[PDB]
């Protein structure tokens, strides 16, 4: 579900 | 040239400054290494298509600009023309910018 080509917004920052 | 938009207010001004010239917008996250790492093609192309205005947008320091577009993932590139959105896409593909610019040039 996590792709290095894309950064997920689930990140607190 | 390259213009950094730190707010939606400046985003509106930059769209007006571009006039009828193409305007690409990068919502890459500066904090995300994979996203910022892909900026050299986006920033480097600014001189490749000096007849096109490239904007850099931080979803973290420019979240007001990204929240307006409801960005669901980064890096995301959006194209504007005469202040009108005519294209958008996501994925770490720097070559894609070249074709879309060619498509809207």
């Amino acid at each position: 579900p996590a792709t290095l080509k894309i950064c997920s917004w689930n990140v607190d920052g | 040239m390259v213009k950094q938009i730190e707010s939606k207010t400046a985003f509106q001004e930059a769209l007006d400054a571009a006039g009828d010239k193409l305007v690409v917008v990068d919502f890459s996250a500066t904090w995300c290494g994979p996203a910022k790492m892909i900026k050299p093609f986006f920033h480097s192309l600014s001189e490749k298509y000096s007849n096109v205005i490239f904007l850099e947008v931080d979803v973290d320091d420019a979240q007001d600009v990204a929240s307006e577009a409801e960005v669901k993932a980064t890096p995301t590139f959006q194209f504007f023309k005469k202040g009108q959105k005519v294209g958008e896409f996501s994925g770490a593909n720097k070559e894609k910018l070249e074709a879309t610019i060619n498509e809207l040039v």
